[PDB]
């Protein structure tokens, strides 16, 4: 009935429009890798580009929220550019009224809130997306935090994202100096989940590190894969 | 096509206004009686009785109802309210068209507009305007449509009541006494007891349940 | 059938990307009596064949006057009619107040444009369901602006629009070549329209009460002629 | 399943598979419209359509947004007609604001969010029209295809409309064969097409950066090639 | 939407975005003259009873 | 005229003292009293007020309102009007229920908190009264020393009353 | 129409004045009727005020 | 025709309200009792277990003002909130008319405030049920009753809930207007007793209250205890 | 428009469906559970998490509401979450505001009560899917336990429990409650009951507990005011929980 | 792109400026007693001599909102404040709650006022109009 | 809502008809201030306490209008407490910082609270001073209220970098000494609180501190009843 249309609950207690907005997230193939180090973070994602008239260039679903903070969105890339302001926007409001950089789990506590209240506003739809904000925050240090559809977020060692996220994460707990070697350590681990062999363009790769969060370009990818291909 | 104000029947009906008059087809029944002088108006053991369905609205003028009591209520409340909001911004007591007029009006706002249900609730307005001695009664309508009447009945029996009157009344030979017109009142209510007689200059008196009438009519 | 589920509104799309609500819009011309428009590179004219409910009744006006400089054909909807008027008559006047300036013909077009196409996109509306021509004069010389209330405007030398507008708009094609010279002559240029809507009328012929005609030109403030004044060119 | 009964009938449901059907069916909406192409090259970009009593010189389908960027859309002509002028809204208040050409990466995120933001609300509907924009830049030239679903990316080539299989299966083997200048790319656009003709280009070498129309000889040109 | 998103999209110098200043200048329409009660203009000042004393 | 006049309070041994010149200026709400000084009118106004407050507190709580958390709603309420301030000066006494500790206390026009230990004087001849109350007073007062020690201060201000308050009986009293 | 001989034909006003020199007669919902008739009553009086 | 609360259906008659009323004879029995000498109130605690706090879940009864009290069946959330609403206005009047309020005005504005809300649609009935005692110096002691509809009826005695028909007969037969009011706390928890749907009449299953003498009592579950061995339940 | 029908509604039977829903959404929230002792209030739940990944640390399903108060639900945690953070605010506003004091947990808990009754009037949301356990001390009422429901129905409880093992756990409470608890005894009670409706692995990462008791001036943060009241609120540490579970 | 509220004074005023309280008899004229302000004592010319805080207090919310929806629109274009405000006036149209004074669970939210006490949250401050029918009308504008 | 302007052309028409220190030092900050309070030239209250806590580990003193300055001292004491809630971090005194001083612009001087904050946070030590009108600067040592040129004196003539704890209090203490005998205002007691980055915030109030009676009957009683309540 109604329940199918709009996040009401159903008899079963089920919010229908809420798990197919978790369906939604996996449309895309891509799938994506956070890790921590001692004093940096790092996110692998996939970057598929089969269409040769596709400029790989611009095909990015990792975004820099802030001068610390960035986050990989899984899902369509109209509802993670939406996210993507959302949160930039609520970075620099919480700056500007408290005096200090949001945390990243502060940023993540907002758009949890926000997506609940998409979750429970009739006329709101869920967004449809998956965050994961990865930050080096001056308490914590590096960490992890993930933000569903439904409004759930929890701090984590490391993530996986994605239709295969299953393999990656069990390939990290049978695994459980300088934020280079842990970008080669989540590669090489992406790549003995996945069994791709990446090209320089089938991956990018973003670093929070003590002091920024960057995005690797293109050479960057290349040399740590050749780094790889050393051992 | 039943389902909202807004929809017209593809015959023209507004569907919706028929079933609040339908609405008020279930209340209970009020009589009213023009006479040349007055106007007569009429309708479990543990109930506490100190704590009659016929409600002074102004001195002058009274209204009684049928249909559901809270949303009676609330109009008698709100015409009671622009009685005196008219006492105040002008010196003249309302007229008693005016004060059906305002009624008919707010039932109808009531209706104009989906979101909001209409009063199912039909009145019968029965009062003098001031310095004046014709005696007006009226009826009121969920559609906020309101008529001029010798002697109207509304409510679960109307039906009879009405057919009644139809023939006891007579338009050009009118009860021409207070009496004459109480015995009208309460041999149509006899046909299914309370009174109330208006008088002009603002004299109104709930009829003491004086049982002598019904005696009389039932002798009669 | 199916369509019967995916047009109850101008907000679903239907699986083959129809929008049916919109299309039922522009139908809804076709309801419209037939009006002609042409104009040459001096002088632009409208001219309609106005209808009356019954042979008690006036004839509706049919052609009005945004100023001096342009003007406007109906066909459709009456009250969206009234509503596109009076806005492409506001816009005409705070344009004139604010800068002083004639409203250029496309720029008034564009603005109808504009304000069309809000309906066929927000629920709670409808499309407007009714056909404008625009003609006017300015620096840019004769103008000829057709309304489509889906939001689409073009400037022709000529059409016709209404219920069997295709009749004018097809001798139109099959002449274009000569009135677009007729400059300087205009009384040539109101008989080629009359003649072009002298096509398209059935079981009726033109008739001072129920033709109605407008012109306006370098030298010719919009002017309307209906009435006796319709007898010069029948 | 095409049709996804029950999940189509309303904007902004998810059906159970996470699809938007009415998103799918405004790309099907997109598939209905002139056939239309656009080609990046080394140095710019050029644009291309497939297309009596029309006034001719005001019968124009590719749409300059900006002087900077240039913009050409096939579906809904109204939906069409309103992005355009919301992007050219978008560009004036940006050049009013930093003083420069709006970045095309930056016009088309934009245009991203305002198409986007259709796609929240039960109140009003995804615009019909796919939009092939792009234009010389401060970083170069880009070339973006905006999706009635808010999807947008660079493009080395792009076609819309009923023949946009087989306009972005020649694309492609152009795009295989050079792995072009402003005249060639032109030559291309115009043979990809006709596998009457209109053309634009915008290039620092032959359009000093600004967007024009590709108008008299040289379109005669390309018809000849073609 | 629409309408939130065009109020977003010169007339502001010259105060025509305002409804009752349209209507005051004739605007929209005569509606000046559609109206019981006219409105009279006050000086929109801290004091306007002393703009007026001071006529 | 009714309005102003003078509100003190004093404290003395698991008691407390409030009285005035007197209309009436000092109000009870339960086992906490409130003396105001100023416009007459502005004390009925704050009377009324704290009647509703302190009602809807005594209905929500099932609980009397004790002699602090009624001094900081008065402070609260008074700030309130922090712009056109009532003209008052109110003046608190209780003991709390649960602690008997005697409470005193007293607030300018927006709610300022004296909660002086030893005595509040308010309004009127303020600055003779606090000559007074500095002389005479002394810590630890019996009540009827306590009663001796407020009514000679309150004559000595410039027809008054006199409460008396333990924690379980009020004794109101009136002097010449 | 008169529902029923109880009905004061004398009250049910079909016919009104709008203006000195023009005048109105309603049929259908009366209430839409009412309204139409104070509106056009004030649009009336109003080009009066205003235009003498 | 049930979907919403502001459809009439083709009988005229509001479904949603109906439902509104059938709430309540869910709602375990409350009941009240005028007398000559004060009034009686009694509920039963149809939802109880030994893990509640019987001592402190006051939970029907509700005192809205001095001389006045509530009886509440039906949705509790509702309830409370419609209480805060009363106790409020009942603080207002004191405030503008330093009397305390009449029992009708009270009874009327919470009964305006109830049908109001089966009025617009974005709006549900509140789905409880009040009986209200007090005593004002106009009409003494007055007992009344409101329904989801917000309408109002005043009674010498009342019963609402589950098992309405059932007390309102054995008031009806057992009820004598001069009776005092030890005789109607008897009345009342014999009816009660003969009307509950348990096994026995435990005292932690009641609640009672009574307004008499002006003074009004809240009884803790002990004198509960007492006066229902007293009257030998 | 202007308006918009409320989502909630009575079926033929007298029964708010969405409410009726809501609870259904709560029997499927994992267990939780509270009880009164003489001398303090135990509240504990199980941290369920979706990968071993997740940082337990950050499960904060028991939250301050205020130093003397705490809360605990089972449900949707977002909506919990929202609740949370609302009933903070009220707190302050309604009351530390007016009154200098942290409200008691009776009117806490009504006013939580409150605001999720309105939920379930309004057009626009559904009711929120969670109940509340809602343990506090306050200076008069002393220790007290409330459970509030979707509805925003509220009742005191001596223990509760809420969640798949709602019913079990209530009667392994009901048999082993008593009027003479100590604080001790009451969380060796809670830990034996969560023990007996967890899934899984047990251990003190897997569970959280927090007590009301006496105040804690260690957690105050400041000294020499010796009329303050350190927090009663205290969430035990893993570290304390595992050494609960090794006797 | 303001700070301190500078549109904060009515230019134009009239005896019918203030609509929902006019008098039914005379629809020119305020109505008293339903404005239950103390008759027409309150008369509108007595709008004079206010604290010239007043007038910038109440709307400085309002200031600082279109201040930072200019400040979106200016960054990052129309869509942003167009979103923005339709997520506002979704959540303003859709809590309807005539007996509640207080504000809505996700306007708070929305606003980022979660963890923000304000004083016209500490202190959110009638024989005719009271009634939950006057809301209802003012809502639907009956 | 908010605060209420409902009297002001009532009022109109009717009216027609301390010294506080901060000083920071190599671990903490330390903040102190007298205990007198006066209205006008009478002394309302010795021993008053001057020293108010925005958070645990973050102090305030204040001067101008007193109402005004614990008004907003609270408000933003809560509004501290509440985000320290919502971030389950500990606060900064930067953040304090900040929304005191927009609450203080909002007003634009009309709330009449000038105020000296400190604090330490997990940043290290701060100490602030706010004006009515929303100004801040930051400082090592500060001083305010009427006693704040003898405070300041003292201060700039004994002030040293890398103070000890027990000579920061020792200086502080001197200040307030200084404002209580120059300044007529300052007066009784000192109160000190000190903040250590790595500790407890120890407050120390007065941590310095620089018969008439009638016999029974002397009043004539008129008449006496008995009140119960």
């Amino acid at each position: 009935g109604y329940d199918r249309h709009i996040t009401i609950f159903s008899p079963e207690g089920r919010l229908y429009q809420v798990e197919y907005a978790f369906k939604a997230t996996n449309q895309t193939n891509i799938n994506s890798l956070a890790v921590r180090g001692k004093d940096c973070t790092v996110v692998i994602s996939q970057k598929k580009v089969p269409d040769k008239l596709l400029d790989p260039t611009t095909v990015s679903y990792i975004f820099c929220i802030s001068r610390t903070i960035g986050m990989v969105v899984n899902g369509p890339i109209p509802d993670a550019r939406n996210a993507a302001l959302r949160a930039k926007a609520e970075a620099a409001e919480f700056r500007y009224k408290y005096g200090y950089d949001m945390p990243c789990d502060v940023l993540a506590k907002r758009m949890a809130n926000l997506s609940q209240i998409y979750t429970q506003r009739a006329y709101m739809r869920p967004l449809g997306v998956i965050l994961t904000f990865v930050s080096v925050d001056e308490e914590l240090g590096p960490s992890i935090y993930k933000t569903d559809p439904a409004g759930y977020y929890v701090g984590y060692k490391a993530t996986a994202t994605g239709p295969k996220q299953q393999e990656i994460t069990t390939n990290l707990e049978n695994h459980f100096e300088s934020w280079e070697k842990v970008v080669e350590f989540a590669i090489t681990h992406m790549i003995d989940a996945l069994g791709t062999e990446f090209s320089k363009n089938d991956l990018e790769v973003g670093v929070a590190t003590k002091d920024k969060f960057f995005t690797l370009s293109a050479e960057n990818i290349e040399e740590r894969l050749v780094a790889i291909a050393e051992q | 096509y039943d389902r909202a104000l807004s929809i017209f029947s593809p015959d023209g009906h507004i569907f919706q206004v028929e079933y609040a008059l339908e609405a008020v087809k279930r209340g209970t029944c009020a009589v009213g009686v023009k006479g040349k002088n007055c106007v007569v108006l009429g309708c479990l053991k543990l109930q506490d009785t100190r704590i009659s369905k016929v409600s002074k609205i102004d001195s002058h003028v009274v209204l009684s109802f049928s249909g559901l009591n809270a949303d009676s209520r609330i109009l008698i409340e709100k015409a009671r309210v622009e009685a005196q909001s008219h006492r105040l911004t002008l010196e003249d007591p309302v007229t008693v068209e005016y004060l059906t007029r305002y009624v008919a009006g707010v039932q109808q706002r009531y209706t104009q507009s989906g979101g909001v249900r209409p009063f199912g609730v039909s009145t019968l307005i029965a009062g003098f305007d001031p310095r004046d001695d014709e005696p007006k009664l009226y009826q009121t309508e969920p559609s906020g449509i309101y008529s001029s009447w010798s002697a109207q009945t509304i409510g679960r029996n109307s039906k009879t009541v009405r057919e009644f009157l139809e023939k006891n009344y007579d338009r050009k030979e009118p009860p021409a006494t207070v009496e004459e017109c109480v015995k009208l009142t309460v041999r149509s209510l006899l046909e299914v007891i309370e009174i109330t007689v208006v008088k002009p200059d603002s004299d109104i008196v709930a009829l003491s349940s004086e049982e002598i009438n019904q005696y009389v009519t039932q002798i009669e | 059938m199916f369509r019967n589920n995916y047009d109850g509104d101008t907000v679903t799309f239907s699986p083959t990307g129809r929008l049916f609500q919109v299309e039922y819009a522009l139908e809804a011309i076709k309801q419209g009596s037939v009006t002609v428009g042409l104009r040459s590179n001096t002088h632009a004219v409208l001219v309609a064949l106005k209808r009356n409910a019954d042979e008690l009744s006036s004839y509706q006006k049919k052609i009005i006057k945004c100023d001096e400089h342009m003007g406007l054909s109906l066909a459709g909807l009456a009250p969206d009619a009234r509503v596109l008027s009076n806005y492409l008559r506001q816009q005409c006047n705070y344009s004139s107040l604010v800068f002083n300036r004639k409203l250029a013909v496309e720029r008034a077009g564009h603005l109808l444009c504009d304000k069309a196409q809000k309906n066929t996109q927000s629920y709670g509306g409808r499309p407007y369901g009714v056909g404008l021509l625009i003609i006017g004069y300015d620096k840019s010389g004769a103008h000829l602006l057709e309304f489509q209330p889906s939001g689409n405007v073009t400037e022709l030398y000529g059409t016709a629009i209404g219920a069997r507008s295709q009749g004018a708009k097809t001798y139109l094609e099959r002449t274009l070549d000569t009135f677009i010279k007729i400059d300087g002559n205009p009384d040539e240029l109101i008989k080629a329209g009359v003649e072009a809507i002298s096509q398209s009328l059935r079981d009726e012929s033109l008739t001072v009460d129920n033709l109605s005609i407008a012109i306006v030109g370098k030298d010719t403030p919009f002017t309307i002629y209906d009435g006796e004044a319709v007898a010069k060119y029948i | 399943t095409s049709i996804g009964t029950g999940y189509d009938l309303s904007n902004s449901v998810f059906s159970p598979d996470g699809r938007n059907f009415q998103v799918e069916y405004a790309v099907k909406a997109v598939e209905n419209g002139t056939t239309s192409i656009g080609i990046k090259c080394n140095d710019g970009v050029v644009f291309a359509v497939e297309k009596k009593l029309l006034v001719p010189q005001k019968n124009v389908k590719i749409q300059v947004v900006d002087r900077h960027i240039g913009c050409v859309y096939s579906g809904l002509i109204p939906d069409g007609r309103h992005l355009v002028n919301r992007g050219r809204e978008e560009a004036a208040s940006f050049k009013k604001l930093y003083k420069t050409p709006i970045p095309i990466p930056a016009f088309a995120d934009r245009l991203g969010q305002y198409v986007q933001a259709h796609t929240l609300y039960n109140s009003v509907r995804p615009f019909g029209v796919s939009t092939i924009f792009g234009g010389v830049d401060k970083n170069g030239a880009h070339l973006y295809m905006l999706e009635p679903s808010g999807s947008y990316w660079g493009y080395k080539g792009a076609a819309t409309g009923k023949g946009r299989q087989s306009a972005k299966a020649e694309l492609e083997k152009l795009v295989d064969h050079h792995p072009l200048s402003a005249r060639e790319a032109v030559k291309q656009a115009a043979k990809i097409i006709y596998l009457e003709l209109e053309i634009s280009w915008c290039s620092l070498s032959e359009t000093n950066g600004l967007h024009k129309f590709v108008k008299g000889d040289l379109l005669q040109e390309a018809i000849d090639f073609a | 939407m629409q309408a939130i998103a065009d109020s977003f999209s010169l007339v502001k110098e010259l105060q025509y975005d305002n409804e009752q200043n349209l209507e005051s200048d004739f605007v929209t329409g005569a509606s000046q003259f559609q109206r019981l009660a006219p409105s009279l203009t006050v000086p929109p000042i801290a004091s306007p009873q002393q703009f007026l004393r001071a006529h | 005229s009714i309005n102003g006049g003078i509100v003190v309070a004093m404290t003395g041994k698991d008691c407390v003292a409030i009285a005035c010149d007197l209309f009436e200026k000092i109000f009870h709400y339960g086992h906490v009293f409130l003396g105001i000084t100023g416009l007459a009118t502005d004390v009925t106004t704050l009377n009324e007020m704290f009647r509703y407050k302190t009602n809807l507190y005594k209905l929500k709580e099932e609980r009397a309102i004790e002699p602090e958390t009624f001094t900081q709603l008065v402070s609260s309420s008074l700030y309130e009007r922090r712009f056109g301030p009532y003209f008052v000066g109110p003046v608190v006494a209780g003991i709390n229920s649960k602690s008997g500790k005697p409470f005193i206390a007293g607030f300018d026009l927006i709610g300022c908190i004296d909660e002086a230990k030893d005595f509040i004087v308010s309004g009127t001849a303020s600055d003779q009264l606090f000559g007074m109350c500095e002389s005479l007073y002394e810590p630890n007062l019996e009540p009827e020393d306590l009663f001796e020690t407020i009514s000679q201060a309150l004559l000595n201000a410039a027809g008054a009353v006199v409460y008396i308050i333990k924690k379980d009986e009020v004794v109101k009293r009136y002097l010449k | 129409r008169a529902t029923s001989p109880l009905l004061e034909s004398d009250s049910i006003e079909k016919i009104v004045e709008i203006d000195r020199h023009i005048g109105c007669a309603m049929s259908g919902l009366t209430a839409d009727a009412r309204s139409m008739i104070e509106h056009a009553r004030t649009a009336a009086v109003t080009h009066n005020l205003y235009y003498d | 025709y049930d979907s919403r609360t502001t459809i009439f259906s083709p009988e005229g008659r509001l479904y949603q309200v109906e439902y509104a009323l059938e709430s309540i004879s869910h709602a375990g029995t409350a009941i009240g009792i005028m007398a000559s000498d004060g009034i009686v109130l009694a509920a039963e605690r149809k939802v109880t277990s030994t893990l509640l706090e019987q001592d402190t879940s006051t939970e029907k009864l509700y005192k809205l003002n001095d001389k006045i009290a509530v009886a509440v069946a039906g949705l509790t959330a509702d309830a409370e909130i419609l209480i805060n609403t009363a106790r409020i206005h009942a603080q207002n009047y004191l405030k503008t008319y330093n009397e305390d309020i009449p029992v009708e005005i009270l009874v009327r504005r919470l009964s305006d405030i109830k049908q109001g809300y089966t009025q617009h649609g974005g709006l549900r009935p509140f789905g409880v049920s009040f009986i209200y005692a007090g005593y004002d110096d106009r009409y003494g002691y007055q007992l009344y009753t409101s329904n989801p509809s917000g309408n109002y009826t005043g009674w010498k005695a009342i019963s609402v809930g589950a098992n309405t028909s059932a007390a309102q007969t054995l008031l009806q037969m057992d009820y004598k207007d001069d009776m005092k009011v030890d005789d109607a706390i008897e009345l009342a928890l014999k009816t009660l007793s003969k009307t509950t749907d348990s096994s026995a009449l435990t005292y932690d299953r009641l609640e009672f209250a009574t307004i008499r003498k002006v003074y009004q009592k809240i009884f803790k579950p002990q004198e509960i205890k007492d006066i229902l061995v007293k009257t030998g339940i | 428009d202007r308006y918009s029908f409320s989502l909630t509604t009575f079926s033929p039977s007298g029964k708010l469906g969405q409410i009726d829903y809501a609870l259904t959404a709560v029997k499927q929230g994992v267990t939780s559970l509270g009880i009164k002792a003489t001398n303090g209030v135990v509240i504990a739940t199980e941290k369920k998490s979706s990968s071993p990944l997740a940082m337990s640390e950050t499960l904060s399903k028991v939250s301050l509401l205020t130093p003397d108060i705490g809360a605990v639900y089972s449900g949707m945690g977002p909506d919990y979450r929202v609740l949370v953070d609302k009933s903070r605010k009220v707190a302050h506003t309604s009351y530390k505001r007016i009154y200098g004091e942290y409200p008691p947990t009776k009117l806490l808990v009504s006013e939580v009560a409150k605001i999720m009754q309105e939920a379930t009037q309004s057009g626009g949301v559904r009711p929120f899917g969670v109940s509340l356990l809602i343990a506090g001390h306050d200076e008069f009422n002393g220790f007290s336990l409330y459970q509030v429901d979707p509805s925003g129905s509220y009742f005191p409880w001596k223990a509760t429990a809420i969640g798949k093992g709602s019913v079990a756990a209530k009667t392994f409470l009901e048999k082993r409650w008593n009027d003479e608890l100590e604080l001790e005894d009451a969380i060796h009670i809670a830990l034996l009951t969560l023990k007996e409706s967890v899934e899984g692995e047990f251990n003190g990462d897997t569970i959280e507990l927090a007590i009301i008791g006496d105040e804690n001036p260690d957690l105050l943060g400041y000294t020499g005011i010796p009329t303050d009241k350190g927090p009663r609120f205290r969430k035990l540490t893993s570290q304390e929980i595992n050494d609960r579970l090794e006797a | 792109m303001n700070i301190v509220p500078q549109d904060t004074f009515k230019s134009q005023v009239s005896t019918d400026q203030d609509k929902s309280v006019l008098s039914s008899a005379v629809p020119s004229l305020p109505d008293t007693l339903r404005q239950q302000e103390g008759g027409a004592v309150p008369l509108s010319t007595q709008l004079n001599d206010r604290h010239p805080l007043e007038s910038t207090l109440k709307n400085w919310e309002t200031t600082q909102r279109q201040r930072q929806m200019e400040q979106y629109r200016q960054i990052f274009g129309i869509a942003e404040p167009m979103k923005r405000t339709m997520e506002m006036e979704i959540v303003n149209r859709t809590d309807f709650n005539p007996l509640s004074t207080n504000g809505s669970i996700h306007r708070d939210i929305l606003l980022n006022k979660e963890c923000s006490i304000d004083w016209e949250d500490v202190y959110p401050g009638t024989m005719v109009g009271d009634d939950v029918h006057s809301k209802i009308e003012k809502q639907l504008g009956i | 809502a908010g605060l209420s302007f409902d009297n002001y052309q009532r009022n109109n028409f009717l009216a027609e008809n301390t010294t506080i220190v901060g000083v920071k030092f190599n671990n903490g900050v330390v903040i102190a201030a007298d205990t007198r309070s006066t209205q006008g030239p009478i002394v309302a209250d010795k021993n008053c306490a001057k020293l108010h806590r925005i958070s645990p580990k973050i102090w305030c003193a204040g001067a101008g209008t007193a109402a005004d300055t614990e008004a907003v001292t609270q408000l933003i004491g809560s509004n501290i407490e509440l985000h320290s809630l919502y971030t389950s971090r500990e606060p900064r005194v930067v953040s304090a910082l900040q929304m005191l001083k927009q609450h203080l612009f909002k007003y634009q001087g009309h709330i009449g609270a000038y105020l000296i904050v400190a604090g330490v946070d997990p940043t290290g030590s701060h100490l602030f001073s706010i004006h009515a009108h929303g100004s801040t600067d930051v400082g090592y040592y500060l001083s305010l209220g009427s006693g704040s040129l003898a405070a300041m004196a003292v201060l700039e003539s004994h002030w040293k970098q890398d103070l000890t704890k027990e000579e920061a209090i020792k200086l502080a203490s001197d200040a307030i000494q200084a404002g209580i005998w120059n300044d007529l205002g300052s007066g009784s007691n000192v109160d000190v609180c000190v903040m250590e980055i790595g500790k407890d915030a120890e407050y120390l109030r007065n941590y310095l501190t620089p018969s008439y009676k009638f016999p029974r009957g002397t009043t004539a009683v008129l008449k006496e009843s008995i009140v119960n309540i």
